[PDB]
């Protein structure tokens, strides 16, 4: 039994005691959150969406860990005209592992 | 009150131009000076009034009056 939803502006399938590395969010460690606009839910048969979202679709995750990933160096250089300029940068995201998948 | 917390006040000390220290400083390669020609040359300038080889203006104008000696 696999679900799609919609988090930070991108889509993800899952399935239940996988864990999806998503954007941040504004949630504590311990606690839970709710996607309620499930894209599709197929387990035996499959529900698809007449209109966006599934009618009764739930997906219940656990909030695991806040960091940041790893550092990428950003590199501008112009041949000739005497420019150059660096910088660095660290992405945050939220760890959540998917407990339940409700029709 | 003691010799290692005493500061100066904010905005007397600036730091000062450093030339040709590199690209990030802004003043790295040239130091300013932009590229060629007499200004940009080790203790190259024109003198005091030079205005090309056109008569300059100290000069155009003429000379007027005498000092008194009794205003002193
Ligand atoms: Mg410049
Ligand atoms: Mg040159
Ligand atoms: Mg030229
Ligand atoms: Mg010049």
């Amino acid at each position: 039994m696999y679900a799609v939803f919609q988090s930070g502006g991108k889509q993800h399938r899952v399935s239940e005691g996988q864990t999806v590395r998503l954007e941040k969010l504004d949630i504590a460690t311990g606690e839970t959150v709710e996607f309620a606009e499930v894209l599709m839910i197929a387990n035996g048969e499959e529900v698809k969406i007449g209109v966006p979202f599934v009618d009764g679709g739930v997906i219940k995750a656990e909030v695991v860990a806040h960091g940041r990933g790893e550092k990428v160096k950003i590199v501008k250089f112009r041949r000739r005209k005497h420019y150059r300029k660096q910088q660095g940068h660290r992405q945050w995201f939220t760890d959540v592992k998917i407990t339940g998948i409700s029709a | 009150m003691r010799l290692n917390t005493l500061s100066p006040a904010e905005g007397s000390k600036k730091a000062g131009k450093r030339l040709g220290r590199g690209i990030g400083s802004g003043l790295g390669k040239t130091g300013g000076r932009g590229h060629k020609g007499q200004k940009s040359r080790s203790g190259g300038g024109v003198r005091r009034g030079f205005e090309g080889g056109q008569m300059p203006l100290y000069r155009r104008l003429p000379k007027f009056g005498f000092t008194s000696r009794k205003a002193a």
